[PDB]
């Protein structure tokens, strides 16, 4: 299981200081509680609140407040609230600075799957919005079920999309269409992927 | 006092059999309950509905699902919902899935008189397949409609006789743009005051939007995931 | 001049009936607010972003956060809310806005109105064209006849538009004409006047009512 | 936090030729010690895109008669003597757009929508070069989101970290400006500490804001006072 432990604590690295980011469902949401002390930043939750803060102590827990996921939660100092219409002003502007997001699939050209399995099906939520609006996309997704494609076969969330991919196994980035791996053993990884994928 | 009325079940009486109705809620934060369990209990059928989600099974929208008054839903989650997931899988429900920040969009855009307008959201996926693609600045954009209903069924935190309304936290949401969008639009809200007990620079919906005003639980407030330290 | 203005003026009062949300434009129709009976309560929205104007404020208690349209320093009602401009529009856009009661520098016979603009003398449009198009019922309150004695009820107009088909119900000093499917139809008629005054003073054409 | 030593420093942040978005109304809500700091810098070549031009003495209108502006964006101009004769020289463009447009446009910028339909201006000169669209059997116009390189804004309060209150009428574009600024500076009467401001109070989240600075309570211009007694 310790799997997915290597892949948050890699995923809290692509966060820098300042940033306003957006953790989606599931795997990415985990992060949260990892940020340094040195690293002060807000994160959004789609239903309307600017500083998603930790789980609320018992007995303190409000129904009013809650995140994209349906969790109770807490906001920070300084957090605001606002409507959905504007969650996605924000969102669909640009001025997030980094999604988070996990994946069924994710094809060579860096296409996103993450909303539906044809006869499973969750839907799309936030997601399209935000690998559309988001500047930096980035994906952690265990690496086989393999899920790292040639070309997607489940309904994509986005069309080459995604920035980096981080996996249990090792991390890919996207330049204009073709994928390389800047980040780890080696051998394993041509046998495992399904894509095709350079580095230097 | 003059918006308010006496309850829930009078409210429903203005909701006819085939009209689309707009809800405000995320999950089941900021859903006006007792609104709908009145639809649920008044029985209108072949339903329109347009709200983020569907609640769950057991609670919010779902509950007319289940009862089976809805023809057609237009939403953006199903998730933890097992009736809504199935009958979409099956065909037996019509849904039309929105991705979020289009659907807060139309809506909007319902309310304030915009027919369609553009956006990058969905392009290259099913979900843009048979609208206008529209190039602007090199890339390319769909086309999305202004959403309108019959009815708009809003939850808000405090509402004064005249219609304006203060959300709570996240419990905000969609309730500010639905209102907007509904032909006739009922608020509840779990406070009532006086019109003049609102600060002006405090409403987030001017009365403007708001038809009638009927009072709702604030204990009956459910909780999805109880997540505590 | 002052009569021609006060009867303009009261005959628009009467189309403010009780729970409007009610627009008021620049100039004349602003007159309209003071002569509001009190049976009649209803809400005046300023699209600066305010619903529910109110009278000057007392001397000294002036703000200047708080102004009408017209740039003037004014004052808030019982259950008044503030909202920013796209709100403003998408109210008045999205047609929740019951009146609007505009002035005018020309109409014509389809009730096209045009009253931003005259070529050759340049300020602005402001919230005119969206009003036009966004408020359910469209009134415009104008002198029927210029200071060179030219008319301004007419077949086209002659000035840049504010809005193509969009009046409702005009009223002048002289004649009340009302809009239904581009024709003009003479509706009612002020004390002095006849069908023949009316004639006589409209380059526009119009059906004269059944009844007047 | 986000907050600049002084106004100075801030117009650092505009450069001939750039698209400045300036909030207020009249004179009312508008950034006026952000504008004399421009005046002062002499930058040149401004398409400048607010709802009016100030006064010819007051607010935009400063940069008017230094010189400053290429091009003007607005619903409305006023009584600038200085401005009917550089427009009647070909010195300076000018855009006058509806004011519910204008709104519209820099939201739809601010949130990433390209384009949007309206009915306001069709059949007008407004209409000409947009595209058309019939929608449920009436005409709309296609309208444009504008997006700026700097944009200029006055709040009631500001926190360090960028969020906004408003008061009263001084409201107007400020926070649709806020959104559509590629750099948003926001001058305001009071710098509280990030969380002196109730989360639902504010009106535009520190997001989209990325500077801050103190500016003056004591001396708003009224531009016609009118009172009774």
């Amino acid at each position: 299981k310790e799997a997915r432990k290597r892949m948050v604590k890699r995923a809290v690295q692509e966060i820098k200081d300042g940033m306003n980011v957006n953790l989606g469902i599931g795997m990415p949401t985990l992060v949260a509680n990892e940020i340094p002390d040195g690293v002060h930043v807000m994160l959004q939750s789609e239903n309307g609140l600017l500083g998603i803060g930790p789980y609320p102590l018992e007995g303190t827990e409000d129904a009013d407040l809650i995140n994209a996921g349906k969790e109770t939660i807490t906001e920070v100092t300084g957090a605001s609230y606002f409507d959905s219409a504007e969650s996605f002003a924000m969102i669909r502007g640009g001025h997030i600075d980094l999604a988070i997001l996990g994946g069924m699939e994710v094809s060579e050209q860096g296409d996103l799957a993450n909303w539906m399995i044809p006869g499973m099906v969750k839907g799309m939520g936030g997601a399209m919005d935000l690998v559309n609006g988001a500047k930096r996309i980035v994906v952690i997704m265990e690496h086989v079920n393999s899920k790292v494609k040639k070309t997607c076969s489940l309904p994509l969330t986005g069309q080459k999309v995604v920035h980096r991919l981080i996996t249990d196994l090792a991390v890919f980035d996207f330049v204009n269409g073709r994928m390389t791996l800047t980040e780890l053993t080696i051998e394993e990884v041509y046998e495992k992927t399904e894509a095709d994928f350079a580095v230097s | 006092m003059g918006k308010v009325l006496s309850s829930s079940k009078e409210a429903a009486k203005l909701i006819h059999d085939g009209d689309t109705l707009i809800a405000g809620g995320f999950g089941l934060c900021g859903i006006p309950e007792q609104l709908i369990l009145s639809i649920r209990d008044q029985g209108v059928k072949d339903l329109t509905v347009v709200s983020n989600n569907c609640g769950v099974d057991d609670w919010g929208l779902g509950l007319l699902l289940a009862n089976k008054q809805i023809k057609k839903m237009i939403a953006s989650y199903v998730g933890e919902n097992k009736i809504f997931e199935r009958q979409f899988l099956s065909g037996e429900l019509e849904v039309e899935l929105v991705p979020q920040g289009t659907l807060a969009e139309r809506i909007r855009a319902g309310g304030a008189g915009i027919p369609g307008f553009y956006t990058a959201t969905g392009v290259g996926t099913s979900i843009a397949e048979g609208k206008e693609h529209k190039t602007f600045g090199g890339r390319t954009y769909v086309l999305e409609r202004g959403i309108t209903g019959d009815v708009a069924i809003v939850k808000a935190w405090k509402a004064d006789t005249m219609g304006n309304l203060i959300f709570r936290k996240t419990a905000r949401n969609f309730n500010p743009i639905a209102a907007m969008a509904g032909k006739i639009t009922i608020a509840e809200a779990e406070e009532i005051v006086e019109a003049g007990e609102l600060d002006p620079d405090h409403i987030h919906t001017p009365g403007i939007y708001v038809q009638h005003v009927v009072l709702g639980a604030s204990q009956e407030k459910r909780i999805e995931k109880r997540t505590v330290q």
